[PDB]
């Protein structure tokens, strides 16, 4: 048993599965920041910017 | 010169009739002679549609608005008699004629504007 807190503690070493790992953070951030934009766009009034 | 084969889909055919820069003339009227008017064509070119009041009465203005339609706005056919009452002026009186199309032009903020583009 590893605890739960430390799952994450299975890549201090593989340089491959931390990029991916990385690499799997930026794309969520990514996906949310366009995300939240079609969310605003889809909801934001631009009839009166006064 | 130009027939249907040769308009058909030129789009040609909502446009209407030019006069190549020679005009300037003067038509004269007769006063003792009836005008009438065999083809009067009106062209739609631009469509602009006054933003509605914002409740802040501070002077609406009329912003330009993109064709949803195609080109199916122009009038034609329009006719009547060009009547010449007294005091020289003239006086069209619209009889008949393709004169209405209904027009539906897409609004800057998202809005779909349809009006019926007329000179009944
Ligand atoms: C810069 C980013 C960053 C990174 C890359 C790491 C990376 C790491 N941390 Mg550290 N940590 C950070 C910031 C970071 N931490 C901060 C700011 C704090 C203070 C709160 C801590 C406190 C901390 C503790 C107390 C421990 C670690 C541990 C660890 C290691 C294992 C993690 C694990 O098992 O997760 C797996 C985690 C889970 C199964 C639970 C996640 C639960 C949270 C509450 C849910 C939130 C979810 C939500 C989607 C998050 C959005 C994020 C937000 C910032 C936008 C790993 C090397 C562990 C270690 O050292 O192991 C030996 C450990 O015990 N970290
Ligand atoms: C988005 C960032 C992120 C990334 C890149 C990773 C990446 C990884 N996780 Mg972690 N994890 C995350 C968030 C993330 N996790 C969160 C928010 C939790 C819950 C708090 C966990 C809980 C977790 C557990 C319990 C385990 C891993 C494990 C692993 C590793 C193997 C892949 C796997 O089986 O995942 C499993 C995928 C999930 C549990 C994600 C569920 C996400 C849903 C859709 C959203 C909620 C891999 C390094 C495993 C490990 O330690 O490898 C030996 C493992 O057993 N992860
Ligand atoms: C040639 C020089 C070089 C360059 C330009 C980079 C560039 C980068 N590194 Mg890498 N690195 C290098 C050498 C280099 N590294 C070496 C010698 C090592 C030791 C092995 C590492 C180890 C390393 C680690 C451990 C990590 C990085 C990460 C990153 C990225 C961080 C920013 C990011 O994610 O943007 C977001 C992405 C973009 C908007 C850019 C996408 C466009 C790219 C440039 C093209 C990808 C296609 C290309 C054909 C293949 C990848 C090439 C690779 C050299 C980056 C970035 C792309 C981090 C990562 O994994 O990033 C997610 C990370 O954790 N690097
Ligand atoms: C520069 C800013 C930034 C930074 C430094 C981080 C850093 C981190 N992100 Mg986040 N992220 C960001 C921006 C950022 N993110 C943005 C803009 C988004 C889009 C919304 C995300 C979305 C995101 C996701 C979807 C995930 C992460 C995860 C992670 C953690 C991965 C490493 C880890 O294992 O931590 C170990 C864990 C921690 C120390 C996290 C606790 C720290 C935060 C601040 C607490 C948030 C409190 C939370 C609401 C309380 C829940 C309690 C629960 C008992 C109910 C790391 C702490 C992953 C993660 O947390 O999985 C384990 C994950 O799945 N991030
Ligand atoms: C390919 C390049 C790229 C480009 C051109 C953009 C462009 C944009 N992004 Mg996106 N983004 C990208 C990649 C990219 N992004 C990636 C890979 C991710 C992660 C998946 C995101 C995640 C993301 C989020 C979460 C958000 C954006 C947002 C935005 C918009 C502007 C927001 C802003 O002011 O950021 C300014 C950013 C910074 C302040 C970065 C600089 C950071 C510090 C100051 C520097 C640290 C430097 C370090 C210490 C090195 C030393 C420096 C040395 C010179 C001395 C902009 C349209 C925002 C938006 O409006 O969404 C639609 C938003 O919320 N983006
Ligand atoms: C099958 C196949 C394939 C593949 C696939 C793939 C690649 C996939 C991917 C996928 C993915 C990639 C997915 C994703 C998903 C996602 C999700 C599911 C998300 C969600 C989200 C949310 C829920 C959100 C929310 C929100 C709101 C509500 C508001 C505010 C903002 C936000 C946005 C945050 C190919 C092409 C090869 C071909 C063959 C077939
Ligand atoms: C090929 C790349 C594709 C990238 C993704 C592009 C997606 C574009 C979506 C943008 C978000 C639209 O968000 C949506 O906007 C339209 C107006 O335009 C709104 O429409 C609203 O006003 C119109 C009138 O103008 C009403 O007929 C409609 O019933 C009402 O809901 C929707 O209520 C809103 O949910």
């Amino acid at each position: 048993g590893l605890p739960w807190y430390r799952v994450h503690t299975v890549l201090i070493n593989d340089p491959g599965r931390l990029i991916a790992a990385h690499l799997m953070h930026t794309a969520l951030v990514a996906g949310w920041a366009g995300s939240m934009a079609l969310y605003e766009l889809a909801t934001f009034d631009p009839s009166d910017p006064v | 010169t130009l027939t249907y084969d040769d308009i058909v889909g030129t789009g040609l055919a909502n446009k209407c009739p030019t006069l190549d820069d020679t005009a300037r003339g003067a038509y004269p009227i007769d006063s003792s002679q009836t005008y009438r008017i065999a083809r009067l064509c009106l062209q739609p070119t631009t469509f602009l549609v006054k933003e509605e009041p914002k409740n802040k009465r501070q002077e609406a203005e009329f912003v330009p608005t993109k064709l949803v339609t195609r080109e199916t706005t122009s009038l034609d056919q329009i006719q009547g008699e060009l009547k010449v009452n007294s005091d020289g002026s003239l006086t069209f009186v619209e009889e008949d004629g393709i004169d209405f199309q209904p027009v539906t032009v897409q609004m800057a903020g998202g809005e779909r504007i349809p009006l019926l583009f007329t000179v009944k």
